[PDB]
């Protein structure tokens, strides 16, 4: 009988979307640079 | 056919399957 165990199984199937969801995301879209996508074309320097 | 029926039907409608 193993359409249990094998149709079990399937459970971690999509708790792989919980876990990645779980409370806050583990992850408050913390951008940090996401906003301007333009990181300037390398032209940094500085004085 | 098992835990199929028993385990997304009971939270909804303690049906089988065919009848939804």
């Amino acid at each position: 009988k193993l359409l249990i165990t094998i149709h079990d199984r399937k459970e971690f199937a999509k708790f792989e979307e919980e876990r990645a969801r779980a409370k806050w995301d583990t992850a408050n879209n913390p951008l940090y640079k996401e906003a301007t996508s333009t990181f300037t074309n390398i032209t940094y320097r500085g004085t | 056919k098992v835990g199929f029926f028993k385990r997304n039907r009971p939270p909804l409608e303690e049906d089988d399957e065919e009848g939804e």
